[PDB]
């Protein structure tokens, strides 16, 4: 069921065709709120390490039946080399083909959806500079105009950041405008690669930072897991005792609404202040910062407010749980 | 192409855009836009479309891909004495163009037929459509059935645009008995 | 021999050297040349000149259309964009009706109820006679070199001779 740390769940080495489908077997199986990964690659692509993206989605923290499934789109010889890593994970589903035939997504229902994402494996920073995200971009383009009987959860892996600027369709911003500022990076649509050189910075001057940031990133990655993956073993089984079992109560990072439930009477007119002491108090939870809707579905995002500021009923906390 | 379509219709929505792709698939991909309008003048040229669809025509009937090359493509009518009499002719026919306009008041309630008579015979040009109402549509040689409205765009054949105007300026009762159709001309009807 | 062909070139001055009979200088213009006039030749560089005929008239990407694919709607575009393909389905009878549109087709004075005109007749009396009894349009002639390839005429006069052996270009109905 669990790791030899006792950190992911667990399962047996099982080959591709197990988990591989065609068309009408993923439209059978009744899938809904689950995780959707568009890949674009070729067969002689490099590879990306999709092991981190469904590792921290597999933690102990979330029960067996919590866990949301993943369902890869792309192309099989890639996705061969990279099997031998995600085999001992559970809830996979391969299908091949390309995300931009409409009968796979439509197959694999984007229509119910918790969020769907969208990665590039290609040779990018080769030819050209402002034409490298054309096939993440056309994808996001693509999803958007598909109906059925446009208000979807998307993510998309930028290299350039002046691409963002072809995102959305209500862009009201300059060309000269600097990235954190535009709409589409408030809302969480867009992601860019070179925040992984501004964090270089944060690590030489704070030396607790780095720490932090894995410690809520991945779930629980220890030292130990790296000397065992170094092995070449793999991820090794085991059930455990209760004493590593244990471990498994830790905090994980989620989003509380106030539309329902006990904090829905602060919703109405309250504050922040009020909403975090009784939280904290009655519950054991701690709130980190808002997500409100733009206007009175896109979702800007408020990191820790002050005390004096009000609530609206259709708002969203980002919240550290534990349990 | 796409992308660069992208870029241009984002800086500013309403501007009119003309694309070449290769297949024909890849024409989807515009509809994705939301900018993208056909009604308000935005085209695709597909290259494979018409590259294979000219040769396809051919197969039916052919020489049929020569005379669509010539109809729409801009061409110089010049007859020198050195020609002999089938280059001559074939130079009389490359001249003449696509050339669009509405019609007068005496082609309502008329059939397609009935139209093209009065137009081949005293206005001395040629048609093959209609753009019939409804979203309206284009119709190339329609039946007896469907008949003419009020300001409807004729589709003409003919050595120039100036010659088409002869369809505008028109009536019954005043332009009926006229040999020389260069005196066709008048308002005042 | 006598075998109907036709050639797709990239470089248009390569028209040069298909034909035996070229009396015809190196200088002279692609649609001035005898195989693009018998229909032999054809070039891709056609294309680009469509992008301008495009810009100027706003209806004639949608005429050529019409004409080149048979029915090709923007139903089909959005269909084949799913990627399922042509889906089948054998229709009622409203959907059926949409078949009888035009085509173009290619029709001879040697034989049939126009062979009369075709002694020593015009173009004239051959239009008015095949739009009003048959429900016929006639858009051009397709000749004969002279007196096997053949030579294009795109709409000519009124008083202008026919032969017997002549060939006619018509958007039928049926």
């Amino acid at each position: 069921k669990f790791d030899s740390t006792g950190m992911f769940h667990w399962c047996p080495d099982r080959p591709l065709n197990d988990c591989l489908q065609d068309r009408s077997q993923a439209s059978a199986s009744g899938l809904r709120n689950h995780v959707v990964v568009c890949l674009f690659a070729d067969a002689a692509s490099p590879l990306i390490g999709l092991r981190n993206l469904v590792m921290p989605l597999r933690a102990s923290n979330f029960h067996y039946h919590e866990l949301k499934p993943t369902i890869i789109v792309g192309n099989l010889d890639y996705l061969h080399r990279e099997w031998k890593t995600l085999q001992n994970f559970p809830k996979l589903s391969i299908l091949p083909g390309s995300p931009l035939n409409r009968a796979n997504l439509r197959a694999v229902n984007i229509n119910l959806c918790d969020m769907c994402v969208i990665v590039s494996a290609k040779d990018r920073n080769m030819e050209d500079p402002n034409l490298v995200d054309k096939e993440a971009i056309l994808c996001s383009l693509n999803i958007k105009a598909m109906t059925f009987d446009a208000n979807v959860p998307l993510i998309t892996e930028l290299a350039n950041d002046s691409n963002v600027q072809f995102l959305d369709q209500d862009d009201d911003d300059d060309p000269d405008t600097e990235l954190y500022m535009t709409q589409p990076f408030a809302c969480g649509t867009a992601f860019a690669v070179s925040v992984l050189d501004s964090l270089m910075s944060t690590s030489y001057f704070n030396d607790n930072a780095l720490t932090l940031i894995r410690t809520l990133i991945t779930g629980g990655a220890t030292p130990e897991l790296e000397q065992i993956l170094a092995e070449g073993a793999g991820m090794r089984g085991g059930y455990c005792s209760p004493a590593v079992l244990a471990n498994r109560d830790r905090c994980r990072v989620a989003q509380i609404s106030l539309f329902d439930g006990p904090l829905a009477q602060f919703g109405q007119g309250g504050h922040y202040g009020e909403l975090f002491v009784y939280a904290l108090r009655h519950f054991g939870i701690l709130c980190i910062g808002l997500y409100r809707f733009r206007d009175t579905s896109k979702r800007y995002v408020i990191t820790n407010p002050p005390e004096d500021f009000p609530l609206l009923p259709t708002d969203q906390v980002y919240v550290l749980t534990y349990k | 192409n796409i992308m660069r379509v992208i870029s241009i219709k984002n800086y500013h929505s309403d501007i009119k855009v003309i694309v070449q792709l290769l297949q024909y698939h890849n024409k989807a991909y515009l509809l994705n836009i939301p900018s993208w309008d056909w009604k308000r003048g935005d085209d695709a040229v597909c290259v494979a479309e018409l590259k294979l669809g000219f040769i396809a025509q051919s197969c039916l009937a052919p020489g049929f891909s020569t005379l669509m090359a010539n109809l729409f493509t801009m061409r110089s009518y010049k007859p020198t004495p050195e020609m002999s009499q089938w280059q001559t002719d074939y130079m009389r026919g490359t001249g003449m163009e696509m050339y669009t306009e509405y019609l007068s008041s005496a082609f309502n309630a008329l059939t397609f037929p009935e139209a093209a008579e009065l137009c081949f015979s005293k206005l001395k040009l040629l048609l093959l459509a209609i753009e019939v109402r409804q979203e309206s549509t284009l119709a190339i040689n329609p039946g007896p059935k469907v008949k003419i409205e009020n300001a409807t765009q004729g589709f003409f054949i003919a050595e120039s645009a100036e010659e088409v105007k002869r369809a505008f300026y028109y009536c019954k009762n005043c332009h009926a008995n006229v040999s020389d159709v260069r005196q066709i001309k008048k308002c005042k009807c």
